[PDB]
């Protein structure tokens, strides 16, 4: 009889994992402050890791990797990619990005302007997007003067990265989109990729001559469902699943999703996670960790995959909650606390 | 990765490796503390005996 | 030659002290009767080992130690033990009834009545020293004596020996090894009144020793004897520089100079390797790089925490055995390219290294196997703040209900000393966060 | 040398006390004549805790036998080990207490108390370092209840900083001698709330049910009930009477078991409890499951009706100390809803190699549970049922008591109940 505690009442994902655990009749839920637990569904911020693995006779598991924030923070990811020899600054799948601190506070302000002038003089497309983890607050612009002034008006660290001016546009519609992939990493540090992904499309035609209207450029589900006027016209909820997106690529580009895009997605997941493995592995630690990750990618007209950001507390597609949440309990929770297929995941093997 | 201050003797040696450069109460006050706690023990015991005498 | 007086307070300090002086004697070739053949200067001499042993005209080598316990059963094991001949009676001080795991009892009620006797006995050892350096004070956090009487001793030692350095070897409470419910109270109370009196303190988490004894030594249920011999090896590694010819950590003042840049943050994390079961048929002798790599695995730390998520302020590498500087630097370079070593920006990224050619000595019939080389790493990490957090949280749980508080008030302690001590730990936790987090 | 002075008062007190000394004397090797005939030094290591050493290597219990009538103690003096008690330690009168608290506490008892204290003073004067006192008695009679608590109050006045513990037999209508037992119990419980550090609550109803249902005894006697109390008393004092890594006197035990001064009433438990299929070996899992089962507990309180403030368990026998930890940690981590989460690690276990007589291994359970409030509720209810009609009150007003004293005892115990109820939430 296993016990667990819940410390994040806003997790849609683990709220289902907690619902499944109870349905097994072999898991018991305790108060969020009871230290005698087997599994902790922890909080997003300031999870007291230092209080795990000290209870006599208890194997304690937690749904967060201490240190994974390095990957799931805008300015942290930028620094990690530039200072990690496994990734190098010549990383071919991450847009050119710089960390820019507001002038009211190292910083890469001058370095950003150097490459900026290079593009302006070289006749090359010089449109950048400014963003920060404190956003719902995004600014897309072709003038450097506007990007830097937008950051100083705020008070938190920002990152300026190149805006993909040639995104792969779906047809009909002539519309942007992004690809969300859910990745589970278990206590042993096997990297499992959920076989099901989603494309969060833009219900508006991509307009490269007016970054003022941020509805055809930002493919988020909230922006498309709040400001876009054609929400749910092409796909229900501006969400296209792999089966449809694959058939489209076969009829349009004569290619498959696996060859044209998924090989690069799997490569990018392996690179990011293997990079920080020595820093966050719990293999030799007094407690065990797993974590679900939301990787967000972009695809350009050359069928090249770009990494946009990594979300450490991701949500899931309404249609894919049951299967994925069950997969968490199968490979992540029950793999350590067994109960009295055809796996939904794709094990991205690697060297530890 | 420099080694400095290498000291050698028959029973061993010691050195330093640099990888990267850088970027009370008096005796009286304690007696008061001790006696202060003792007095509070006397007061509490006085009340106990007063309670038992009642 | 400068002397170091060892002070062992309470059950844990006395028993740990007993296992250290057993090891000291085997390391310096001192027989139980106190005789030492190699010591060619009879009844005299200012050798390295003389920092810990005085000499009688009859050739006896007497430890410079004082054993204090408010109850006599533990110290009576020394009076009748193997090394009963090493100490003379004045060195073993015992009361009648203990502190009952009650800090206020060991500090106020009983401490007040025996403190002047201990200081007098310590003055006796001090009067035999031509240049006393300071004191090594062994004690537990949880015991009523180890916590309560130690803090009072440290307040008086600062008064009587102002210019002297004071080091602690503190046993951090863990439920695995025998523990009580009120020990979080005693731990925080003693850390509060002792903080401004300790120049450097090495915490040993009993949970760490318990795990190393089960994992490495393959002991189903370790006893105090298993735990103490393992603990004395680490203590021996840390004090060897004071007892042997060398140049690193040659006096107590050097411990603060090498390991403590900020006074309050004076708790270095200790790591030791290798710990090899003697019951093993025959183990492959580990290399300099391998045992040096082991110093960055959490499994061999004296306090369970994750140094990967902190910042280093200092670092000492103490090797014993077949080790030469070439192997050390070759291994250090290899580890900087692999591990997660985050130094603070206001501290050089370096390692002071000490090598003692005599390999570790192991008590015959003990649990530890003879190894040709071992290392103890002393690194000051913000990661050790996890141990304060864990312990501070147990204090908060009970104190929110004022559970057990009446036992301390009943001995003359004011309830205000609880919150005053807890707010000091809160300030201590913030100091670590200011030094580590960004 | 941490001596304990033992005191047994009244009929129940002395019959349970007698069997206690009969049991531990056997465990320590003392025969009825006081001569040691053991075979292990472990029997003599902590022997001075409960026995004095006379000339000729004789061992005399440090026990004081008190009663207001000569009957029971005359039986003890003629009993199996009756010859082993110090003749001067028999203090008794002739009037009796008529099952009347006021008589034992204010009238008949007051006349005899000074001579009892004269014998306590004599036993304490020879102790190298007195741990504290323990008293065996019932709460439903007159001497053990009324005079017993008077003795506690006068022992505290004279030894204010010594530990005072009691084994107290609570009354029950199912196993009752007179209808005034709720009166005597409620009056005693108020004294105990103030003047004892630890009180082991032994409910005569729980003892009866165990003898009837678990032991399969058709007609239990007081002797059968006292066999259970003897075994329990031997178990709770095992860590005082035998060597081990414990190193804990009464005060250290109290400090760690009592988080609030008034909530010091314990539920004892024992295992095994087998009917005569009695030679079967009991596994550590079986010891732990039974020792935590309500049917093995002697306060007639269902632990699932409250929460444990603190728990201590002593295992006796040569068993797997690794297996002991696994089972103890398996009970807490499988019923965490019955332990308070605001006292870290409030369950402590000890092991002792020497098992009781005729048992390969056993377990003794000591629980500070808020479910004990159910026991005081029953007493309070029976009390009020009579007191609201002033029934049988003349037996007490005739001894000089006023109704006001009864009203206060009532409130004090209902407060105690309310105090338990708030820590259970
Ligand atoms: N590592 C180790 N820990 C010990 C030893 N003895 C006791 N302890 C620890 O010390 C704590 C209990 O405090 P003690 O040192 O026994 O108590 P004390 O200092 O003698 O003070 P009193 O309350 O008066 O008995 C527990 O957490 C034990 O785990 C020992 O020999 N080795
Ligand atoms: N360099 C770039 N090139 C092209 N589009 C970009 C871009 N950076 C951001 N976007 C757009 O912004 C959206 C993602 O924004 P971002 O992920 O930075 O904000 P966010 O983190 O609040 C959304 P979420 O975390 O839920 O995925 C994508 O739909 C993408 O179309
Ligand atoms: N368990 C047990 N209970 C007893 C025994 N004798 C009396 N009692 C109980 O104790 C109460 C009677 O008190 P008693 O000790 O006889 O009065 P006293 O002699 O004046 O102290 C009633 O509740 C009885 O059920 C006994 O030998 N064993
Ligand atoms: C030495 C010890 N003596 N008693 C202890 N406990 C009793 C059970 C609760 C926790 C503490 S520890
Ligand atoms: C009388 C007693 N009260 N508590 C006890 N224990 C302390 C914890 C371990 C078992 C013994 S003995
Ligand atoms: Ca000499
Ligand atoms: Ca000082
Ligand atoms: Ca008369
Ligand atoms: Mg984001
Ligand atoms: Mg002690
Ligand atoms: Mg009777």
């Amino acid at each position: 009889m296993y016990t667990f505690v819940v410390r994040d009442e806003n997790s849609s994902v683990y709220a289902e994992v907690s619902r499944l655990l109870l349905a097994t009749g072999q898991w018991k839920r305790l108060r969020k402050d009871n230290p005698r637990f087997n599994l902790m569904l922890g909080e997003r911020n300031r999870l007291p890791f230092g209080r795990l693995g000290h209870e006599p006779g208890l194997v304690q598991l937690v749904n967060y990797y201490r240190g994974a924030d390095k990957l799931c923070r805008k300015a942290s990811l930028v620094k990690l990619i530039k200072t990690s020899p496994e990734l190098s600054e010549s990383c071919t799948w991450f847009p050119e990005s710089y960390v820019i601190y507001p002038t009211n506070l190292t910083d890469e302000r001058e370095v950003f302007l150097a490459a900026y002038n290079r593009r302006r003089e070289g006749r090359e497309g010089n449109v950048w997007i400014a963003k920060s983890s404190a956003g719902a607050g995004i600014l897309i612009s072709s003038e450097a003067s506007e990007l830097l002034d937008f950051i100083d008006e705020q008070g938190q660290v920002h990152v300026i990265q190149k805006y993909l001016e040639k995104p792969l546009l779906l047809e009909p519609g002539h519309r942007k989109f992004d690809i969300r992939s859910w990745v589970l990493v278990d206590h042993l540090y096997n990297i499992y990729l959920y076989r099901e992904g989603v494309l969060r499309t833009s219900s508006e035609p991509y307009n490269s001559a007016n970054f003022q209207d941020k509805t055809c450029h930002l493919t988020n589900h909230c922006i498309q469902k709040e400001y876009s006027k054609n929400y749910g016209r092409y796909e229900e909820g501006n969400e296209m699943f792999f089966e449809e997106f694959n058939q489209y690529l076969m009829d349009a580009l004569n290619t498959t999703l696996e060859n044209s895009i998924l090989l690069q997605i799997k490569h990018i997941i392996r690179s990011c996670l293997m990079c920080i493995e020595p820093a966050i592995s719990t293999k030799h630690l007094h407690y065990q960790s797993f974590q679900l990750f939301g990787f967000d990618f972009m695809v350009d007209e050359e069928l090249k995959v770009w990494l946009i950001e990594v979300n450490g507390a991701p949500a899931c597609a309404q249609k894919l909650y049951a299967e994925l949440c069950q997969g968490i309990v199968d490979v992540a929770i029950s793999s350590v606390f067994p109960l009295a297929p055809t796996s939904i995941f794709i094990k991205l093997h690697h060297h530890h | 990765m420099e080694v400095i201050e290498l000291n050698k003797c028959t029973s061993g040696q010691s050195f330093e490796v640099i990888l990267k450069p850088p970027s009370d109460p008096s005796l009286e006050e304690i007696q008061k503390k001790l006696e202060a706690a003792e007095e509070r023990r006397k007061y509490q015991e006085a009340e106990l005996l007063k309670h038992l005498a009642e | 030659m400068r002397e170091c007086i060892s002070i062992h307070v309470g059950q844990a300090g006395v028993q740990i002290g007993n296992a250290c002086w057993e090891l000291y004697c085997l390391e310096h070739g001192i027989q139980p009767d106190g005789q030492m053949p190699s010591d060619k200067t009879i009844g005299g001499g200012d050798d390295s080992f003389n920092t810990f042993f005085s000499e009688t005209g009859a050739g006896k080598h007497v430890p410079r130690a004082v054993f204090v316990d408010l109850e006599p059963t533990v110290i009576d094991e020394v009076r009748t033990g193997t090394y009963r001949q090493l100490f003379h009676p004045e060195q073993l001080i015992t009361g009648k009834e203990d502190a009952a795991n009650n800090y206020a009892r060991g500090h106020y009620t009983i401490g007040k009545e025996i403190i002047d006797l201990v200081l007098d006995r310590i003055r006796k050892l001090a009067d035999q020293c031509t240049g006393l350096q300071g004191f090594l004070v062994f004690h537990s956090f949880g015991g009523g004596t180890g916590s309560g009487f130690t803090s009072l001793l440290m307040e008086r030692l600062s008064v009587d020996y102002g210019k002297k350095s004071k080091l602690e070897f503190s046993i951090y409470p863990a439920p695995q090894v025998s523990t009580a419910v009120v020990e979080p109270y005693n731990s925080i109370l003693t850390t509060h009144t002792t903080l401004e009196h300790s120049d450097c303190a090495f915490m040993v988490d009993n949970e760490a020793i318990y795990d190393i004894c089960r994992r490495n030594l393959d002991i189903e249920r370790p006893t105090y004897t298993n735990l103490n011999r393992l603990i004395s090896q680490i203590v021996s590694s840390i004090t060897a520089s004071l007892r042997f010819d060398g140049a690193l950590n040659v006096d107590l003042t050097e411990f603060q100079t090498n390991l403590v840049p900020y006074p309050r943050i004076h708790f270095p994390l200790a790591t030791y390797a290798p710990v090899i079961s003697a019951e093993k048929a025959y183990h492959e002798q580990l290399s300099v790089a391998e045992i040096t790599n082991a110093c960055f695995e959490p499994a061999n730390q004296m306090v369970k925490c994750d140094p990967r998520h902190g910042k280093y302020m200092a670092c000492c590498l103490l090797y014993r055995g077949d080790v030469v500087p070439k192997d050390v630097n070759a291994a250090i370079a290899t580890i900087k390219t692999k591990r997660s070593i985050q130094f603070v920006d206001w501290c050089p990224t370096g390692f002071k290294v000490g090598i003692n050619y005599q390999p570790p000595t192991v008590v015959p019939g003990g649990d530890l196997a003879k190894v040709q080389r071992a290392v103890c790493m002393l690194s000051n990490t913000t990661a050790i703040a996890e141990a304060w957090a864990r312990l501070d949280h147990k204090f908060d749980l009970m104190y929110a209900k004022r559970a057990f508080v009446h036992w301390y008030v009943g001995e003359g302690m004011e309830e205000g000393e609880f919150s005053e001590a807890r707010e000091d730990m809160a300030a201590l936790e913030k100091d670590y966060e200011e030094v580590g987090v960004d | 040398m941490r001596e304990i002075v033992h005191i047994q008062a009244g009929q129940c007190g002395n019959q349970i006390g007698a069997k206690f000394w009969e049991v531990i004397s056997d465990e320590h090797g003392i025969d009825p004549t006081g001569s040691y005939h053991g075979d292990s030094d472990l029997q003599l290591e902590r022997i001075n805790v409960y026995y004095n050493e006379a000339t000729g290597n004789k061992y005399v219990p440090r026990a004081i036998l008190v009663d207001l009538e000569p009957g029971t103690m005359d039986s003890v003096r003629s009993g199996p080990f009756g010859q082993i008690f110090r003749p001067d330690n028999f203090v008794f009168g002739q009037s009796g207490a008529g099952n009347n608290w006021a008589k034992g506490h204010y009238t008949e008892g007051a006349e005899l108390v000074d001579s009892v204290l004269d014998v306590v003073r004599k036993e304490s004067e020879s102790c190298d370092c007195l741990q504290g006192f323990q008293l065996t008695h019932s709460l439903g009679g007159g001497t053990g209840s009324g005079m017993g608590t008077l003795l506690i109050s006068k022992i505290r006045e004279e030894y204010p900083d010594r530990i005072m513990n009691t084994f107290s037999v609570m009354p029950s209508p199912k196993v009752s001698d007179t209808v005034v037992e709720p009166y005597n119990a409620t009056l005693s419980v108020h004294q105990l709330v103030e003047n004892t550090d630890e009180t082991y609550c032994i409910d005569n109803e729980a003892l009866y049910d165990i003898c009837f249902r678990t032991l399969k005894l058709t007609t239990p006697t007081y002797g059968d009930l006292n066999h259970l109390v003897s075994a329990t008393m031997s178990g709770v004092t095992t860590c005082l009477r035998f060597p081990g890594q414990l190193n804990a006197d009464l005060r250290k035990l109290a400090v760690n078991m009592v988080p609030f001064p008034r909530l010091h009433f314990f539920m004892p438990g024992f295992a095994p409890l087998t009917s005569r299929q009695q030679y079967r070996a009991l596994t550590v899992p079986e010891l732990t499951q039974q020792m935590f089962d309500s049917k093995n507990m002697m306060a007639a309180c269902d632990p699932r009706h409250g929460r444990y403030l603190t728990v201590a368990a002593i295992f006796r026998g040569r068993m797997s100390m690794k297996e002991v930890d696994e089972q103890m940690l398996n009970v807490q981590n499988k019923n965490s809803s019955y332990f308070v989460e605001w006292i870290p690690n409030n369950v402590k276990t000890a092991v002792c190699d020497i098992p009781p007589r005729g048992l390969k291994m056993s377990a003794t359970f000591i629980g500070n549970s808020t479910a004990i409030q159910e026991l005081f509720k029953r007493i309070s209810e029976q009390f009020t049922a009579m007191f609201r009609r002033k029934a049988f009150l003349h037996w007490y007003t005739g001894e000089g008591m006023d109704e006001m004293e009864f009203t206060e005892a009532e409130s004090n115990m209902n407060d105690l109940v309310s105090e338990y109820q708030q820590y259970q939430d």
